[PDB]
RNA sequence: AUGCGA
């Protein structure tokens, strides 16, 4: 049951909603490969102007809208490049513009590694034919709004299968047994239940070894020698 | 155990809104995913 | 003649009829006649004209 | 259920999945003696004829794309960017 | 499926709901009474098991159709169980409401104002309204009897503003409310509502003493005695078996009592259908009779092998009968016969006979619910491992469709597979004939069915079909001229006539390897065919993403019957739609082996 | 209760109206324009003649056709609406649009159409011009449209045979050309349309 | 009846003959390869009820079936592990012989008569025969014994004693196997024959005895003091 | 397309006023009368109908028994799997049913 | 390949009125043609090539008054490698209502067969290779059967390296 | 001995002893007495509920049944008036089929065009020979019944009143009538009718008919069949001749030694040679 | 089910 609405949020068949977008960003993995790949696209600049080429598509949208945004909330955005002190005057563009809709509507994560490429290339763009960051920029925005998930995919089941197919090459548990234990019961009972303790750069080792013996069960049967009834 | 979600639909009057994909495969209908995620209607002349 | 491709699935009124007077029935004829003339049907529209006839007074 | 073409928000483009049904549908009316709006061009298979159809976007349907809730946009072909 | 064939009734939704004797009545197509099956060990019995009523059989038609075997859809017949029994399949509900009544009022052991509290609540979340089910708690205050229904004042002021609010905001509406969450704080609340439902060890209402309820465990319920602390306060409030009659008409009672609460109890959503909650709808009075041509026997070559149904419905006849006659008998003892206690043994026979009818039925519900390998019931039918609806309904055999060992092929495209010319001969596409496909269909009627490109029927327009199986070329040439003919019938004027085509090099085809592990794994790939072969030639390309190795794999080809799915096989599934996988998005298709050893040699610096 | 199944009963098997005798002196008012709300098929082939294609389709058989849900002959139709899929067009558009089937490309449609329809009921007195005498019964024809016949046994004893000879009236001459009659009852199980009159009331 | 029950391999009775299932035990000579003819007679299954088994403890081969079980004739699915297959050389006891007279050369060699010996444990060597408690001695003569009953095995002087008696020798071991000296020379004991030095000649051997023995594989690894065939 | 239209795809029987499928029968011609579709839950006993209180004229279909009833003339045909028919065999018993929706009721 | 079968004419064995079915003919009616397969005994003649549809025998069966006919139904056509007539622990049985014809498959070798060393590297024909277009060696042959190389490195199949070697060096 | 079997339970298992005593539990006294006469008024309200069906079997038998027969006389005080002629040939028939003229008609082939049907069977010959004497009219009525059966029979297949009528030799309307209405199953219609009288003879009226036959050469033989020779003739079933005659309730065996004299069949052969014969006493 | 191809 679970699919893609046309919205780009993911509801079931019911019509419960399950995530608002795919992974959060609704970026297909067999377009994702090259999405990251820069550089090499820009060495196809030409060629990929020629399959996105966007006076055919420029007339139909704003590459503005998304890219005003951009402005107030990568200016405030860069201001706030402490986690939980958040930028919370600003969702992330995905939440405020329809990522078809407005080119420019990109994960920030994207977008923050795409501007640094862009930045740590100025010396490939002393080596383009003229390519500035706003046309390779816009081109790769516009590889991004190609790039979406389509609206009805059946992303569940892709989902599903990814998971069970790569299952079948297969101190705690691992492999299958372990995603039996997490996936199909959800049991409260793990096998081996563990917690990870981070400990200060401060506590020396010497420190770690005391907590450690200082934490574990000692039962009486562990100091016991020998127990005689007559 | 078919017949135990047998026993608390009838005994809940439930209704099936026909939304599982497997249930619409029941039921024989254009299922809901994809390219059964939406209708297709035409344009025709008037005059 | 047994399916959708000839026969309506469903028929309803959505008003109780109106009772055409003689004169509102001789123009429909008249208009409609004229129209299909304009196919078995021809032979049921040839019983028609005689209605229309009979409407008229005699076939 | 209309959704106002002034609040029409869907993807601009068509979907695979449209664009697939679309191809389908007509290729299937063609097939089954509807007017073709192009010219033959020599073609027998009624497919690729409607592959034809698709690139002129003389093809007369609509799309109905639904919201879960049960809204739809009614869609021209000759508007959504075919691809 | 014929395209020509339209039909514009779509269901839209599916009501469950339990059906009610008198419909069955109404409805049934006959009551079938006699316990035997076959007569004179040939001949089907009079208003038996195989009464005509029940569906065509033998070149007998259908009592109730008058149709052929291969015509009448059958109809459905009904026995009249003698005394009422129990529902199996709600039995533990049963017992469930039996434990919560009170034995001298017959009513709930709980709060009455209690009770109407859990209506509400029950009542809101047919229009889900779990925010006001919440704030239903807070209505707070020996207590008056004019308090308690100052209580049910404001409980039902609070149902009128919580719907008038929820109508006037359609925040929900008439159809209801609908949601997982809903159906998961129904089930919540359903459950808490069991608990304080069961917490009444005696009556609050009236104060009485309910007896303690055991039971066998399908057949058997029994009601303890009490204890005389109890026994003399019920003075103050001034284990035997009893059948499912006397079940009956207490809980009809108790049912009918509670009926303004039980109302909401038994909807998870607005009862729309003014519903009464009837005790009737756990017992069975009658049993339906499936149509025998459901019930036909399984003879697989030679061997005709008797329905389980028979059998267990019979034993149901002659059980049912067998009480019958002892109520005969009684009817005899009956006048008076005062002090004759030989019945002090036919009543022996009552109640055994009374168990065993019981337990026979459960019998012919589930197997594992009667008392070695006995015929499945309806249960066993359903489940097992697939569940009827496992077995033929989420997977079923499908016509259009071959299954051969595949064989490699490099030189064909990395798109195509090679089918050999026997699949080639023995596939068809229904093609409506036009001016545009006229000179093609009038060729492959030409070549005849036995032959490439050709074609094995021709469907008219008029819906009717004819082979082309074992024509002459004189007869097919007969009918190539024919193919174009004018219309006939005003009916059919808008038709025009098919050829079921041979499979040819423009068509497309669904190929699929054994494990489908995943999606990627059943692809569409063009069809070529090729001169003799005889096995599924397929390019080396592909087999990463089967998962497929000559070894011996074999593999399914499906064979389309529609331009919807035409168009999905030849655009969406197609292997240029799979060139990476959605696991990870890494390609899964590329050469393989010797191919990657060729591209080592040949594009060494050595070679020129 | 038991009167909600009644009122079905009754209130879905009322009949509307009781078409009168025009001055009491013509034929009843049988013929009657009621609009209605079908549901019809369309091919492919009809995208150049789509109103007239649901007529040609639907419509053309109808005529001079019994339905049962109207109770008569149709007389005729009036008025065809293609009701628009998709709103706004103060019903008015250079085109039309139509859902198509999941499965086919047939299209299926609201439709809203006015029909002229021939609804007789029993006891309504009519004249007829003989079609023939036989001496069970005897032929008439309705506007030249409706055949009629007055079996024997619904006849007046009072009548006379002069001999399949000929029938002498109540009155005690030979009866010729028209005819009036009461109807009885129509039939209409078979081939063609149908009907019964009678002459003792 | 034998016809039925051979012809749909159900054996059922009120005793249930003492066996796990009451089907699979018959097949199909199924002659389509004379390979396949000779492969079903040297086939032998762990039962169809540990088929039903879910793990695989079963299914390991182990070392104990050195000359016994084949390590590579073993189908692949399902059965894997338990349809095993005989060694090529190997041997199934049909009868049971001459077990009256060993008793008589044990008490020559020194056993206690159970009457007498009035002892029993983990200390002592227990001497049996076919599961008859004829004796204990200590574990010193239990190695004794064994080593000259093998030689008057090989011998053939005392006819009271069949060369294909399988001599179970257990020494003591720290929670080991419980000791004893269990001979066995009834039905069904598989046996197989090995290269007995000392005498030079052959000797029948059966897996019981084997686990404590040392069977060098080809004559130039035989260690000394070690492999006694 | 292949688990229905190439397998069981059957246009099979549906009462408009009743949403089942089991229900459905072809009605008994007449010397008079072709072949009719009735469902049965849709009629009346001609023996009752009210007639103490109470006629269409073709609300009446004849069953192989001879059996005439009143109304019953309602139920169309829908595209469906046969084995969805298979169902009312286990589940009619089973005491349920289909209220099998379509246009306006 | 053979195929062994049973032609019984009890199947219904029934009761024991009867018991008449008799190899052969009566009607005349049927068509002579049978006799291009069935000798005038209705039994086939051994030897005779059999295709789908092809009758297998012809028997007469008083209560039909009908010479009828057992059709062969298969994919393939047989030849007929035995007729072997049962009367054999029978009371009586003269009739001779049990009939068991043997039948002859030929199978070739062909595209889809598989084939295996006697090291479990088991493969199917792909493809029957032209002579010409085989590669012939400097001994001026070409080879029987070609096994791809690749298929070793991870089977690891060199004992059958050392059985090629052995072999040629065997048959030299 | 069960108890004594709880004792040995007892000492094996305590938990299977534990399941044992649990069914005496369910068990418990069974039939309470107080409980049984409440119980008793239960039965009361059951004979109000009870499916008061019939007979169950003798209403059968006498009613529709396996296979159809004419009507026997249950009161018959000799075997010749159990089934009467009207009841094997329906008095409105049998009050139209005058035989006076093959009684009188000498000639063999004039006969034949006075009889109904013409065919390939033996029995008018058989027959013939015997019915010299107009006191043999009624018997010579029954022949023209089985001949009117045997068209019926051989043109069971035949699905037209036209195709049939191309068998007979012009039979009287009210003939094929009664047999087409009671012995077959009609496809009734005025739309087939307009083309033809269309219709089929299923397998039960196929029985029925084969035991209306059967009956008829049982009177003409005076309740005396010869099994094995009418079997040949008939070409039917042994199975279905043996069933056929004993739905009729005729006692099928082996020849007594008058009947073997009078039939002049070795003596050795008369266990293998059966008889059809009815009694008195009417079969149940 | 026994066995088996993958
Ligand atoms: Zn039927
Ligand atoms: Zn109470
Ligand atoms: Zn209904």
């Amino acid at each position: 049951g679970v699919h893609v609405s046309y919205d780009n949020s993911i509801r079931d068949a019911d019509g419960t909603l399950v995530q608002f977008m795919y992974g959060g960003d609704a970026i297909d993995i067999t377009k994702e490969s090259h999405m990251t790949q820069f550089e090499f696209c820009l060495d196809n600049y030409y060629a990929l102007l020629k399959k996105y080429n966007p006076s055919a598509l420029i007339e139909h949208l704003d590459v503005e809208s998304a890219l005003k945004y951009s402005k107030k909330t990568l200016k405030y955005r860069k201001k706030h490049s402490p986690h939980y002190k958040q930028s919370v005057k600003y969702d992330p563009v995905l939440a405020k513009y329809n990522p078809a809709k407005y080119l420019g509507s990109v994960s920030e994560n994207f977008q923050d590694k795409l501007e640094s490429f862009l930045d740590k290339n100025s010396k490939l763009f002393k080596s383009s034919d003229g390519v500035n960051e706003k046309k390779f920029r816009a081109l790769m925005q516009l590889k991004y709004m190609r790039s979406l998930i389509n609206p009805g995919e059946a992303v569940g089941i892709i989902a599903s299968q990814s998971v069970g197919e790569p299952s079948t090459q297969m101190n705690v548990t691992l492999g299958i047994p372990r995603l039996r234990e997490i996936v199909m019961t959800a049991s409260a009972a793990i096998k081996t239940p563990q917690m990870t303790l981070p400990i200060w750069n401060d506590v020396s080792d010497e420190q770690a070894d005391t907590f450690c013996k200082s934490i574990s069960k000692v039962l009486l049967s562990e100091v016991i020698d020998k127990v005689i009834v007559t | 155990t078919t017949c135990q979600f047998l026993t608390k639909a009838v005994l809940d009057n439930e209704r099936e809104q026909l939304d599982s994909p497997s249930a619409r495969i029941v039921v024989g209908k254009l299922n809901n995913v994809g390219t059964g995620s939406f209708d297709v209607l035409a344009k025709v002349p008037n005059a | 003649t047994a399916t959708t491709l000839n026969t309506p699935v469903v028929i309803h009124a959505t008003q109780l009829p109106q009772h055409v007077s003689t004169d509102e029935v001789l123009q429909f004829l008249e208009s409609f006649i004229d129209e299909k003339e304009n196919t078995n049907l021809s032979s049921s529209i040839s019983q028609l004209k005689r209605i229309q006839r009979d409407f008229k007074g005699l076939p | 259920k209309a959704i106002p073409k002034d609040q029409r928000a869907t993807t601009p483009y068509m979907t695979k999945y449209e664009r697939a049904r679309i191809l389908g549908t007509r290729a299937l009316q063609i097939s089954m003696n509807a007017p073709v709006f192009v010219d033959l061009e020599g073609e027998t298979d009624p497919l690729r004829i409607a592959m034809k159809e698709l690139a002129e976007k003389k093809i007369p349907l609509v799309i109905r794309r639904y919201l879960p809730d049960g809204s739809f946009e009614d869609w021209s072909v000759e508007e959504l960017i075919v691809d | 499926m014929d395209i020509s064939k339209p039909v514009g009734s779509e269901i839209t939704s599916v009501d469950f709901g339990i059906l009610t004797a008198k419909e069955i009545r109404n409805l049934s197509a006959k009551q079938i009474t006699n316990p035997t099956v076959l007569d004179n060990l040939g001949h089907p019995v009079s208003g038996g098991l195989y009464d005509l009523a029940l569906g065509a059989f033998l070149r007998n038609l259908c009592s109730t159709c008058g149709l052929d075997e291969k015509f009448c859809p059958g109809h459905q017949g009904h026995i009249e169980l003698p005394v009422p029994c129990y529902n199996p399949l709600f039995f533990n509900q049963l017992y469930i409401y039996l434990r919560a009544s009170c034995l001298f009022c017959h009513h709930f052991r709980l709060k009455s104002v209690e009770v109407h509290r859990y209506a509400c609540k029950l009542r809101l979340l047919q229009y889900g309204l779990i925010d006001e089910s919440y704030k239903l708690d807070e209505i707070t205050l020996d207590i008056s009897s004019t308090l308690l229904n100052e209580l049910k004042s404001k409980r039902s002021e609070y149902v009128d503003m919580a719907i008038a609010k929820a109508l006037s905001d359609g925040r929900t509406t008439e159809r209801g409310s609908f949601t997982a969450t809903v159906n998961d704080e129904r089930k919540k609340l359903v459950h808490e509502f069991h608990k304080k439902l069961l917490s009444r060890g005696k009556c609050d209402n009236c104060g009485m003493f309910s007896p303690k309820f055991r039971k066998d465990g399908f057949t058997k319920i029994f009601e303890t005695a009490l204890n005389e602390k109890q026994i003399t306060n019920n003075r103050v409030k001034g284990s035997t078996y009893i059948l499912s009659t006397e079940v009956k008409n207490i809980l009809d009672t108790v049912f009918r009592k509670e009926q303004c609460v039980l109302q909401y109890v038994f909807h998870s959503r607005p009862n729309l259908s003014r519903k009464l909650v009837k005790a009737d709808s756990f017992f069975m009075d009658v049993l339906v009779v499936p149509p025998t041509r459901f019930r036909l026997p399984s003879k697989l070559g030679e061997e005709v092998h008797e329905n389980s149904q028979n059998q267990l419905l019979s034993k149901v006849l002659t059980t049912s009968l067998l009480i019958r006659d002892l109520n005969d008998d009684l009817s005899k003892l009956q006048k008076d016969k005062v002090s004759l206690e030989d019945r002090r043994v036919i009543f022996s026979r009552l109640m055994n006979a009374f168990v065993t009818i019981q337990n026979d039925v459960n019998a012919f519900i589930d197997s594992t619910k009667a008392q070695k390998v006995p015929i499945p019931g309806v249960k066993q039918a359903l489940e097992k491992k697939e569940g009827l609806f496992r077995k033929h309904m989420m997977g079923k055999r499908v016509n259009y469709a071959a299954r051969s060992v595949i064989s490699p092929d490099p030189n064909i495209e990395t798109n195509e597979i090679g089918v050999p010319p026997v699949f080639a001969v023995k596939l068809t596409y229904p093609e409506p004939v036009t001016a545009y496909n006229i000179a093609e269909l009038r060729q492959a009627v030409i070549n005849g069915p036995d032959k490439w490109p050709g074609a094995t029927q021709i469907q008219n327009e008029d819906g009717s079909l004819v082979s082309l199986i074992g024509m002459s070329v004189e007869q097919r040439k007969a009918l190539a001229n024919q193919l174009l003919t004018p219309s006939s019938n005003v009916s059919t004027h808008t038709l025009n006539k098919k050829v079921y085509r041979h499979i040819k090099n423009r068509d497309v085809v669904l190929m699929n390897r054994q494990p489908t592990l995943h999606k990627a794994s059943m692809m569409g790939h063009k069809v070529r065919v090729l001169p003799n072969e005889k096995t599924l030639r397929l390019h080396y390309a592909n087999t990463g993403a089967y998962n497929a190795d000559f070894d011996g794999d074999e593999m399914n080809m499906h064979f389309p019957q529609n331009e919807n799915a035409r168009a999905e096989a030849l655009n969406l599934a197609n292997t240029d739609s799979q060139y990476l996988t959605p696991t990870s998005g890494s390609p899964v298709r590329g050469l393989i082996q010797d191919h990657i050893s060729a591209g080592v040699w040949l594009t060494s610096k050595d070679s020129f | 209760n038991e009167n909600r199944e009644t009122a079905r009963f009754i209130k879905k098997h009322k009949k509307q109206v009781t078409n009168p005798i025009d001055e009491k002196n013509g034929t009843s008012n049988c013929i009657v324009r009621v609009p209605i709300a079908l549901y019809v098929s369309l091919a492919p082939m009809y995208l150049e003649n789509p109103l007239q294609g649901v007529m040609k389709q639907h419509l053309n058989p109808l005529v001079m056709k019994y339905n049962n849900k109207v109770g008569g002959v149709v007389l005729g139709y009036e008025g065809l609406k293609i009701l628009d899929a998709d709103p706004l067009s103060k019903e008015d558009t250079s085109e039309k649009l139509i859902k198509i089937t999941p499965d086919t490309p047939f299209g299926f449609t609201w439709c809203h159409v006015n029909l002229y329809v021939w609804q007789p009921q029993v006891g309504d007195v009519l004249e007829g011009y003989i079609f023939i005498q036989s001496a069970s019964h005897i032929g008439l024809l309705i506007h030249d449209a409706f055949n009629a016949s007055i079996k024997k046994n619904n006849i007046p004893v009072d009548w006379t045979f002069v001999h399949l000879g000929h029938w002498v009236d109540s009155n005690g001459e030979p009866i010729d050309g028209k005819l009036r009659f009461t109807v009885r009852n129509v039939h209409t199980t078979g081939r063609v349309v149908s009907v019964d009159g009678t002459l003792i009331s | 009846k034998m016809q039925y029950f051979l012809s749909t391999g159900n054996l059922v009775s009120q005793s249930g003959l003492d066996l796990q299932q009451v089907s699979g035990y018959t097949v199909v000579a199924e002659k389509i390869n004379f390979y396949r003819f000779i492969s079903h007679f040297r086939m032998v299954h762990r039962g169809s009820f540990f088929a039903q088994l879910k793990t695989t403890t079963v299914r390991k081969l182990l070392p104990e079936s050195w000359g016994f079980l084949c390590p590579v004739h073993t189908p692949d699915g399902s059965p894997c592990g338990l349809l095993n297959h005989f060694a090529h050389k190997c041997r199934i006891s049909t009868q049971q012989s001459d077990v009256s007279r060993i008793p008589s050369i044990l008490y020559s060699l020194g056993v206690a008569p159970a009457s007498h010996t009035f002892a029993a444990g983990p200390s002592l060597c227990c001497v049996q025969i076919d599961g008859k408690i004829i004796g204990w001695v200590s574990h010193e003569q239990g190695k004794i014994i064994a080593d000259t009953l093998r030689y008057w095995k090989v011998e053939g002087k005392t006819p009271g004693l069949p060369i294909d008696l399988e001599i179970g020798y257990v020494p003591p071991s720290t929670r080991g196997q419980y000791p004893g000296l269990y001979l066995f020379g009834g039905h069904s004991r598989m046996l197989r024959p090995v290269r007995y030095l000392p005498l030079d000649k052959e000797d029948i051997v059966g897996p019981f005895e084997q686990v404590y023995m040392n069977i060098a594989v080809t004559p130039q690894e035989i260690q000394n003091n070690v492999h006694t065939h | 397309d292949r688990l229905l239209n190439s397998s069981d795809y059957t246009q099979a029987s549906v009462c408009r006023e009743c949403g089942s499928i089991l229900t459905t029968q072809q009605s008994v011609p007449r010397i008079g009368s072709i072949s009719t579709v009735c469902c049965r839950r849709c009629s009346m006993r001609f023996e009752d109908a009210k007639k103490l209180l109470t006629e269409d004229g073709e609300k009446i279909f004849i069953d192989d028994s001879q059996i005439w009833e009143d109304g019953q003339g309602n139920k169309f045909v829908g595209g469906n799997e046969t084995t969805t028919v298979a169902i009312p065999f286990v589940l009619k018993y089973l005491d349920s049913e289909l209220s099998a929706m379509g246009i306006r009721l | 390949m053979y195929k062994t079968e049973k032609v019984d004419l009890a199947l219904n064995r029934n009761r024991g009125d009867p018991i008449t079915q008799h190899f052969g003919f009566g009607n005349d009616e049927w068509p002579k043609e049978w006799l291009e397969k069935l000798d005038e005994d209705g039994l086939p003649y051994i030897g005779t090539y059999v295709e789908e549809g092809d009758p297998i025998c012809a028997y007469f069966d008083d209560t039909l008054n009908k010479t009828k006919i057992k059709t062969y139904h298969s994919s393939e056509p047989a030849y007929i490698e035995e007729v072997n007539l049962i009367g054999d622990e029978s009371n009586k049985f003269q009739e001779l209502q049990t009939v068991s014809i043997k039948y002859r498959i030929r199978r070739t070798p062909q595209i889809g067969d598989k084939f295996s060393s006697r090291h479990g590297q088991k493969g199917v024909c792909s493809r029957k290779w032209p002579t010409i277009d085989m590669p012939f060696s400097e001994t001026g042959i070409q080879p029987d059967i070609i096994i791809n190389p690749h298929a070793f490195p991870s089977r690891m199949t060199i004992g059958m390296f050392v059985e090629s070697l052995a072999g040629k060096a065997g048959a030299l | 001995r069960p108890s004594a079997l709880r004792n040995a339970l007892g000492e094996a298992f305590g938990t299977k002893k534990a399941k044992k005593a649990i069914a005496d539990l369910e068990r418990n006294r069974i039939d309470s007495d107080k409980l049984t006469d409440s119980a008793i008024d239960i039965v009361d309200s059951v004979r109000t509920a009870s499916k008061d069906l019939p007979t169950r079997a003798q209403l059968d038998e006498i009613t529709s049944n396996d296979r159809p027969t004419p009507l026997a006389n249950i009161d018959a005080t000799d075997v010749e008036q159990i089934y009467p002629i009207e009841s094997i040939i329906p008095k409105k028939e049998l009050q139209f089929i005058r035989v006076s003229s093959i009684l009188k008609e000498a000639d063999k082939e004039k006969k034949l065009e006075l009889f109904p049907y013409q065919n390939n069977s033996k029995y008018v010959a058989k027959k013939l020979d015997s019915l010299t004497q107009p006191s043999q009219m009624t018997k010579l009525q029954l022949l023209y019944y089985l001949s009117l059966l045997l068209g019926v029979y051989e043109n069971r297949r035949v699905n037209n009143k036209t195709k049939l009528l191309e068998r007979l030799n012009s039979p009287p309307e009210i003939l094929v009538d009664g047999i087409l209405s009671r012995f077959t199953v009609i496809k009734p219609g005025q739309f087939g009718r307009s083309k033809d009288r269309s219709y089929f003879i299923d397998p039960q009226n196929e029985d029925k008919i084969l035991c209306y036959i059967l009956a008829i050469i049982m009177h003409l033989d005076n309740f005396i069949v010869e099994i094995t020779p009418l079997a040949h003739e008939l070409n039917l079933k042994p199975s279905k001749v043996v069933s056929l005659f004993r739905v009729l309730g005729a006692i099928v065996k082996g020849a007594t030694v008058a009947q073997a004299e009078a039939f002049g069949i070795p003596k050795s052969t008369a266990a293998s040679y059966k008889i059809a014969t009815m009694k008195v006493p009417f079969k149940l």
